């Protein structure tokens, strides 16, 4: 009702205004727990109206901040939820109710242990005296190392991101579980891929071709690997699978305040300049080597399959 | 004599045979204020190369030519001695000293390699001040063909290059592509150039100023941006500071970088080097000779929070900021010396005769 | 010679060992085989052969006039130094290690360098090294003004007022020489710092610097600051 | 403590004439977005659960423009209060309203209605809390100003400001402008009152966003002369043995932050918004969810709405900004420019850092730099505007008539330079 639209427009001025909450899958847990709550305090008697209802909200809370996805995927989840117990029912009211309450309970207690599967299967992945480079910062990422390292010594080539150097966090991170890692910046990405063995990365949003936006500078760090012919690893969830393809609409990069990348006391030149910074950038499947999730290990060739099981066809444009 | 910097931090495994000092401590801090054993002119120039004053490769090797002529000028030769041995052999501790205070860019070594030929070549028969103006007079002529003079021909030969209508990309501090740039900007070329810029010297923004000061439309961005702005890039300048013998390009570590993203897009590279940075070093990666310069010099202030502020109190942490990579010659198009425009497999064989 | 050390004796040797030999103690231990020594005369113009008892390696003290400044002190010295001058006083102990003054003379290539320790109100760049303004109310009429092109060009400036000079100073040569073509100027404390700083505010210009120490602190020439120096003495000249 | 503010919905200075005798300058938009809703966006987003809205000269169209906006909907977590009277007129009028009505009750936001920023302002919040937890209800206001150097196009000559600041409080010592000053004079008492440290401040841009507290209506009150700020903060730092309440600053240096006071101010912000400054508000973003607002980011900040139409041969290169329902024609050039909802342009024109408003109309060949286009104006052909030319309100000029640098031209007889009509003269 009331307390229900007022829990709406809470998310949707937080993901207008800034990052809430500050990790991912704490977002897409949100959106869960809000999509629920939307479900048991809702009146309806056909599917389809449930349907639009969940449509219509979806498609405010994807125009609030169109670069996270997780909510926008989410939805789309939750919507293909419907659709199957739908046509599980049609072939009820409230038994319809309770079962799409236990199937998304079963989405949550799917979606909590994602980190810790992705984590399980790191030691197929890893070996012994072994060079990984990462982008970023990532809490899968840096679970699936802490989880290899128990085991395993190697090392990490954590670089940087220019605009904010987020991915310092990560090193002062994997430092404290012993990987003996490695701080550069992302100008000497080429510089030190020659050594290299392997490149694990994190990202932002998978997208239908096996192609992924992520933090900037990676599509550099793909490139380099390309040329080096080391393969990639992509530790990414099963919720950061979305199926927006990506030249078809606009607004892919966030661009945020020139600010990080030029201070606003440089002076006049400011007048006369075009200072942009995009916070993404977008990676083709070509340059991807191997996706794990929790699920396993899959190809870029492989991702629409996941698609297909997933989402529906009607639902991509919400 | 001369002692040894001291080695800051903790070393990377693979860079063990490379040093890496820190700007925070200095060599000259137990040296003789009235200075005896090196001359005052070079332990001023080591100590303004060491804290980072000087750091272009044509303003650090003008700053290295301009004290030995200062050195030269306030010469003076012993008993029953010939100049062209003992000023060799006093010159060689300054530049051991120039070495401990920072490595030196090939434009040095090739600096240092052309005084050492022409100070050999001074005659027996000539006196003390005769030989000194001659010395002064070759040193200034170096600097002035070398440089000034490949400069305004580079400048020359790129201005048949830009065309009217395109963008140029650039990238870190270099005074022959920002010379290039406003020469053209001057003769009639209308083009506006981005700017890619990398921490955490952040030079870039040097030439940026001096771009909007000579009124040329800038766009200023960071190396991870240069996947996005590649596509809008028809032709990408690079500055050099030294070209080796198979043909590769030693520059900052964001060139190699650059030249790959560029030819991930279709666009043309060209490298502008004068000759005298050709080097008769060879190098096929960028780790078995480059400079290291501070580990702490990479942390930075988001917030109120420094992540690298005690990174030594993690024995597992590492940190390297290499200055120096190499490109290798298959991504590079135009290398315009003041010779002309020659491929960048051809440059060695150009170069040497 | 990079730098010939002048010290200045402007109208004394009361303590554990001679006043004098402080600062040629500090001087004689880096470097400066050649030291000019300025005798007193204001008190009692016998002091050069007090000057000349002395056990530093080598030492050229000179008489100088009753009625006299720190630049015609030196002013009188110009036709005999061919070098930079690095000037010091009497009733100057310091145990700062000398050698960053002369860093920030070389590094940056000052036609200025001075050294202070905590009246007189100073203002120094958000960097700490360049200083920008100076004056005190001995001879300001008017509160204080700060020309509009240095703030302009210098944004920020942190000011100190309880700053003082410690006297020992790092000047050029062309800097003497307009100080002997200039004989107007008395106090080079308040004349050359005052001058020059208003002349750094000019491209192509002159760079004055300082260094704030934190470790002790200098005299005065009367009897307020002559009891902290046995105290400096005795606890700082055991590892002298 | 729930957080209030004290919005100022008329800047009393006389400075948008003749384009506030149509609309006051708060309804002004800077990219089709009037600017109490750039200020209503910085109030809701730094978390304040009420504002007073103190309108005074053309409030009634204030009232209709702001009930129906997002920030008087029950569903919005920031409340409103639309208090408007025809008696007070000026800022210290406005607070001993405030002091009479006893509207706040701690430590609320004293802002103007015409400000563009993004600043969180909770960290110096805290920081004021602290002070005044410490010091015992001795701090009085909190000034936020912006680092920025003195060359900025942002800070005019007109409001630059130079402060003298004890650095390890962070308290104010002194406060003046330099309007007409190249020298600037210090007092001495600050330095013998004073012994811990001292610096001057030149880098500081004003954003208005002084935190205030209930004291501060107290003085308000107490104080009759007391016309605006300057005079407030003037008035309180040469008494300090009398009414000693210290004001202390707060100084951000990476949040945006500014306020509009003539056409300089305003193109300046207009343009660090165009070039995305002050994210999240973007207008794209569409703070306020209005449907006739809806941009798309392209490259080169070009935000595009629904319904253009460009024509063919236009260039649109950089910073330029198009409202829904806006039709260029061809062969064009459009750089720097914002160009409002519902406009047509004519053939091979070129609007260089122009800002056209609602409903304009260009005809061909025109061209114009550095203008400002208000409401349903239009422009007849062969015509070209010199820069820091002003036109408002259905103004039309004369084909083949090029107008003087310094140009401002209305409806309006006596408050412009000229008049109206079909053509340029008479």
């Amino acid at each position: 009702g009331s307390e229900l639209s007022e829990r709406i427009e809470s998310f949707v001025e937080t993901l207008k205004r800034g990052g809430g909450p500050r990790s991912s899958e704490e977002m897409a847990r949100e959106t869960l727990g809000l999509l629920r709550q939307i479900i048991t305090d809702h009146r309806w008697s056909n599917a389809g109206e449930l349907m639009e209802l969940i449509r219509r909200e979806g498609r405010r809370m994807t125009a609030a901040q169109p670069s996270e996805t997780t909510v926008g995927n989410m939805v789309r989840r939750v919507l293909k939820i419907i659709r199957e117990e739908y046509g599980r029912l049609h072939g009820h009211y409230a038994q319809l109710q309770s079962n799409i309450i236990e199937a998304i309970n079963e989405l949550l207690v799917e979606l909590e242990g994602t980190m810790e599967n992705i984590a399980a299967q790191a030691l197929e992945h890893i070996h012994s005296n072994e060079v990984i480079m990462t982008i970023g910062f990532s809490r899968t990422v840096e679970a699936f190392l802490k989880e290899a390292a128990r085991k395993r010594k190697f090392h990490v080539i954590v670089a940087e991101c220019a605009p904010f150097c987020q991915g310092h966090e990560m090193a002062v991170n994997l430092s404290k579980a012993g990987i003996e890692t490695t701080v550069m910046t992302d100008a000497a990405i080429f510089a030190v891929m020659s050594r290299v063995n392997k490149v694990i990365i994190g990202t932002k949003t998978i997208l239908a071709n096996g192609a992924l936006r992520a933090v900037t500078g990676t599509h550099t760090l793909a490139l380099a690997a390309k040329h080096h012919s080391t393969p990639l690893i992509v530790c990414a969830p099963m919720f950061k699978l979305s199926p927006q393809f990506p030249n078809e609409e606009d607004s892919f990069h966030k661009f945020v305040a020139p600010e990080e990348v030029l201070p606003f006391t440089e002076g006049d030149i400011l007048e006369k300049v075009s200072v942009h910074c995009p916070v993404f950038d977008y990676v083709p499947p070509e340059l991807i080597t191997l996706f794990i999730s929790n699920i396993g290990g899959n190809a870029p060739s492989y991702i629409y399959r996941l698609m297909s099981e997933l989402y529906h066809p009607d639902d991509h444009v919400l | 004599q001369v002692p040894t910097r001291k080695d800051y931090g903790s070393k990377v495994s693979l860079f063990s045979h490379l040093p890496q000092y820190s700007r925070q401590n200095s060599l000259t801090q137990f040296m003789s204020i009235p200075s005896s054993v090196i001359h005052p002119a070079m332990v001023r120039l080591g100590l303004q190369y060491s804290q980072g004053l000087v750091s272009g490769s044509n303003a650090r090797c003008i700053a290295l030519l301009r004290a030995l002529q200062q050195v030269i000028q306030d010469y003076t030769t012993p008993p029953n001695e010939e100049l062209s041995r003992d000023l060799v052999n006093k010159l060689k501790p300054y530049m051991s000293f120039l070495t401990q205070c920072r490595p030196l860019s090939a434009s040095m070594h090739n600096a240092i390699k052309f005084l050492n030929k022409e100070i050999t070549s001074v005659g027996s028969s000539k006196r003390e001040e005769e030989a000194k103006s001659e010395l002064r007079a070759a040193i200034d002529r170096y600097v002035q063909e070398k440089i000034v003079l490949a400069a305004q021909a580079i400048s020359r030969f790129a201005y048949q290059k830009i065309s009217n209508g395109d963008v140029i990309l650039v990238y870190g501090c270099s005074s022959l592509v920002s010379r290039i740039l406003q020469e053209a900007w001057t003769e009639g070329r209308r083009f506006r150039v981005v700017v890619v810029d990398s921490r955490p010297w952040l030079e870039g923004r040097h030439t940026l100023r001096s771009l909007v000061h000579a009124g040329v439309p800038a766009s200023y961005l960071l190396i991870p941006a240069a996947s996005y702005v590649l596509p809008e890039v028809s032709k990408v300048l690079l500055g050099a500071h030294a070209l080796l013998a198979n043909g590769s390009v030693m520059s900052r570590v964001g060139t190699a970088q650059l030249a790959l993203v560029a030819r991930a897009h279709n666009v043309p590279v060209l490298v502008c080097c004068e000759t005298y940075k050709f080097c008769e070093r060879v190098q096929t990666d960028a780790f078995v000779s480059n400079e290291l310069d501070d580990p702490d010099d990479l942390q930075c202030k988001r917030g109120e929070h420094v992540a690298l502020a005690n990174w030594q109190n993690h024995a597992s942490l590492r940190l390297l900021n290499l200055v120096y990579d190499v490109t290798p010659p298959e991504l590079v198009d135009l290398v315009i010396t003041e010779l002309g425009m020659i491929p960048c497999s051809s440059v060695p064989v150009v170069l040497r005769v | 010679m990079e730098f010939q050390a002048v010290v200045m004796a402007v109208g004394l040797p009361v303590g554990n060992k001679p006043l004098i030999w402080y600062p040629l103690n500090l001087l004689e231990r880096v470097g400066f085989e050649e030291v000019i020594v300025v005798t007193t005369r204001d008190v009692q113009k016998a002091l050069c052969a007090e000057f000349k008892m002395k056990m530093k390696p080598d030492i050229v003290c000179i008489p100088d006039d009753a009625d006299m400044g720190t630049a015609d002190s030196l002013r009188y010295i110009y036709p005999k130094l061919k070098t930079d001058v690095l000037v010091l006083s009497c009733d100057l102990i310091t145990d700062v290690a000398l050698h960053e003054v002369v860093d920030l003379f070389r590094a940056y290539d000052a036609s200025l360098a001075m050294l202070m320790r905590k009246r007189d109100f100073i203002g120094v760049d958000s960097t700490g090294k360049r200083l920008l303004f100076m004056a005190n109310e001995a001879d300001l009429d008017e509160e204080l003004v700060i020309k509009g092109s240095i703030l302009q060009k210098h944004p920020r400036i942190r000011f100190h007022t309880g700053l003082v000079d410690a006297h020992l100073y790092c000047l050029k040569k062309y800097i003497v020489d307009f100080l002997m073509e200039n004989g107007s100027i008395t106090s080079i404390r308040s004349e050359l710092i005052p001058y020059l700083v208003r002349k750094q505010f000019s491209l192509k210009s002159l760079d004055i610097y300082s260094f704030i120490k934190e470790a002790n602190t200098l005299n005065l020439a009367p009897y307020d600051a002559c009891w902290n120096a046995c105290r400096g003495d005795r606890w700082e000249d055991l590892s002298r | 403590p729930p957080l209030q503010a004290v919005l100022v919905a008329d800047s009393f200075d006389r400075r948008f004439f003749p384009i506030s005798k149509d609309q006051p300058r708060v309804l002004l938009p800077l990219a089709n977005v009037a600017l109490i809703d750039y200020t209503l966006e910085f109030l809701t987003a730094t978390g304040v659960q009420e504002t007073f809205v103190f309108c005074c000269w053309k409030a009634a169209q204030i009232k209709e423009h702001l009930l129906k906006s997002k920030w008087c909907r029950p569903t919005s977590l920031n409340v409103v209060r639309i208090i408007t009277s025809e008696l007070y007129r000026s800022l210290g009028d406005v607070l001993r309203d405030v002091d009479a009505k006893a509207l706040v009750r701690s430590d609320f936001l004293l802002v103007y209605g015409d400000v563009i920023s993004n600043i969180n302002i909770t960290r110096a919040l805290e920081e004021h809390r602290l002070r005044r937890k410490l010091e015992k209800n001795v701090s009085v206001m909190t000034m936020i100003f912006k680092e920025s150097s003195p060359s900025h196009p942002t800070r005019c000559h007109e409001d630059n400001v130079v402060v003298a600041v004890d650095s390890t409080t962070n308290r104010v010592l002194h406060f003046q402008k330099t309007q007409g000053l190249r020298r600037f004079a210090f007092p001495l008492s600050l330095f013998q009152g004073s012994s811990d440290g001292v610096e001057v401040r030149y880098d500081l841009l004003d954003c208005h966003i002084s935190i205030c507290s209930p004291q501060v209506a107290q003085l308000f009150t107490d104080n009759f002369d007391y016309q605006t700020r300057d005079d407030f903060v003037r008035g309180l730092l040469v008494n300090e043995e009398i009414l000693g309440n210290q004001i202390h600053m707060h100084v951000t240096a990476k949040e945006y932050g500014a306020r509009v006071s003539n056409l300089h101010m305003y193109s300046a912000v207009c343009a660090d918004v165009i070039r995305r400054w002050v994210y999240p508000l973007t207008p794209e973003a569409n703070f306020t969810d209005s449907t006739t607002q809806s941009c798309t980011h392209s490259r080169h900040n070009i935000y595009r709405g629904p319904e253009v139409s460009l024509g063919h041969g236009s260039i649109l290169e950089e910073n330029v900004l198009l409202g829904s329902g806006t039709v260029i024609g061809s062969n064009c050039f459009i750089t720097n420019s914002v160009i409002g909802p519902g406009c047509h342009i004519g053939d091979n024109v070129v609007l260089d850092q122009t800002y056209l408003w609602q409903g304009v109309r260009v005809a061909a060949g025109a061209q114009i730099h550095q203008s400002l286009l208000c409401d349903n104006a239009e422009v007849k052909e062969r015509v070209t505007l010199k820069p820091r030319s002003v036109l408002t309100s259905q103004v039309v000029v004369g084909p083949n008539i090029t107008l003087p640098e310094g140009s401002v031209i209305s409806l309006h007889p006596p408050d412009a330079e000229e008049d109206e009509d079909d053509g340029e003269f008479s």
